[PDB]
């Protein structure tokens, strides 16, 4: 167990003027507005640099955002610059937004490299071909990789020894939702005698590769 | 080594349906969310309410804020609504699927908005609501929403299984089929 996680305060935004619109597409369209923010914590190593990115949305289209780099809002689109203009003349407001890189990004880093960062689940990794009867194109081999985490990892498909590095459709790194990935690496082959096909991956919870051949 | 990571919270709210939201993202899964109308927060793996808490009223009162907001907004640009992108449907398992052993059908509605939409399970054609699961409207790296369908099937050689989406950006509503197949 850790601290308390913090969030990025809302500001109001002052109202401002008023600005010929551009257009809104309709022909099956029903009226629609929403008003949507992300402060993405960018961390590129850790704790050790990081930079914050708020990012504000109307309807389809950013139109206003405050990087870390910058130092100030910037309109996007001309409807967020009534607003980046009084934000940034609020000297108050842009301090803490600076903070935030602290008291929001770190501060929520830290109690998240608890339990979230290091996350791990070993890949049940799988082999088998899709063998119908016919075809003549030949049943791909497949090499499915399921529910492991993080993300990255590294499924190699050999023929016999080499790593057949071609012939692999792949569906690339699918995402569940539920906190676990999933990913198969179908080699296009024709499976024949005296030759067994192996699947190698290696993950960040597999000190040594899983090797599984066929 | 070095850790990369980009934890994100997303809030919006959304009119005429009068419905907010408050969440996080952690390198691209849902770390929680609250429930700005039972006012409390929703972990997306329970065992992390083990680890963190979050007060649940913030996320009602920066909600409050977006609500003032999108009035402001939808003044300065002449209450133009813009258009509904539709969504992009496509049902998976969540892991291999053997004959008779559990598995999860994977309802991914993908590049969407407005916020909003209709997802039905259907088992032989029937709709199903026991052992249906859904996800909060989740965060794109651009202004799109993906969330996540889930229902829990018995693979069987007799039936099949459709996701039906309809959002106010499809002139009729989606359905796309998953199947066993061998
Ligand atoms: C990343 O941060 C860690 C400490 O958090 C430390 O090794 C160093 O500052 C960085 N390491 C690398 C390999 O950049
Ligand atoms: C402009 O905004 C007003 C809001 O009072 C709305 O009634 C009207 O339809 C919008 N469009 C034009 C062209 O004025
Ligand atoms: C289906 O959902 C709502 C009711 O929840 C209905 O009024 C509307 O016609 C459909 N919604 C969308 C977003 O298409």
């Amino acid at each position: 167990r850790d601290r308390m996680v913090n969030h990025f305060i809302a500001e109001f935004k002052r109202k401002g003027g008023s600005l010929v619109p551009r257009g809104s597409g309709g022909g099956g369209s029903r009226p629609w507005f929403l008003e949507y923010c992300k402060s993405e914590c960018h961390f590129y190593n850790g704790t050790q640099r990081v930079r914050l990115l708020v990012r504000y949305f109307y309807n389809l289209e950013e139109n206003l955002r405050f990087d870390s780099d910058v130092g100030e809002f910037r309109a996007v689109t001309e409807l967020g610059r009534p607003d980046a203009e009084n934000w940034n003349s609020q000297p108050e407001f842009l301090e803490q937004k600076r903070a935030e890189v602290d008291t929001v990004c770190r501060h929520n880093y830290e109690i998240f490299d608890n339990f979230l960062v290091p996350r791990r689940v070993e890949p049940t990794v799988t082999v088998y071909p899709t063998k119908t009867q016919p075809l003549e194109h030949h049943n791909l081999l497949v090499c499915s990789v399921s529910d492991f985490y993080p993300g990255n990892i590294e499924v190699r498909w050999f023929r016999n020894g080499k790593e057949e590095k071609t012939g692999i459709v792949s569906t690339g790194l699918v995402r569940n939702g539920d906190w676990t990935f999933q990913t198969l690496v179908m080699l296009e082959t024709v499976p024949q005698s005296g030759e067994v096909y192996t699947c190698q991956v290696e993950h960040p919870s597999l000190t040594d590769p899983v090797t599984v051949e066929w | 080594i070095k850790e990369e990571h980009t934890i994100i919270q997303a809030e919006f709210y959304l009119l005429p349906d009068k419905r907010g939201e408050f969440m996080f993202d952690f390198d691209g899964d849902e770390i929680f969310h609250v429930d700005i109308e039972k006012s409390e927060t929703i972990w997306r793996l329970e065992e992390f309410a083990k680890f963190a808490s979050f007060e649940a009223q913030g996320a009602l009162a920066n909600i409050a804020v977006d609500k003032a907001n999108l009035d402001v907004m939808k003044e300065r640009s002449n209450n133009t609504p813009d258009a509904n992108v539709a969504p992009e449907v496509t049902v998976l398992s969540r892991s291999p699927v053997n004959l008779g052993e559990p598995n999860i059908l994977i309802c991914f509605i993908d590049k969407f908005s407005p916020p909003v939409v209709n997802v039905t399970w259907l088992r032989n054609g029937r709709p199903v609501t026991e052992g249906v699961s859904e996800t909060v409207f989740l965060p794109r790296d651009d202004h799109l929403f993906r969330k996540f369908h889930y229902l829990t099937f018995l693979p069987s050689t007799d039936d099949f299984y459709d996701c039906e989406v309809d959002h106010w950006g499809l002139e009729e509503p989606l359905r796309k089929t998953w199947e066993f197949e061998e």
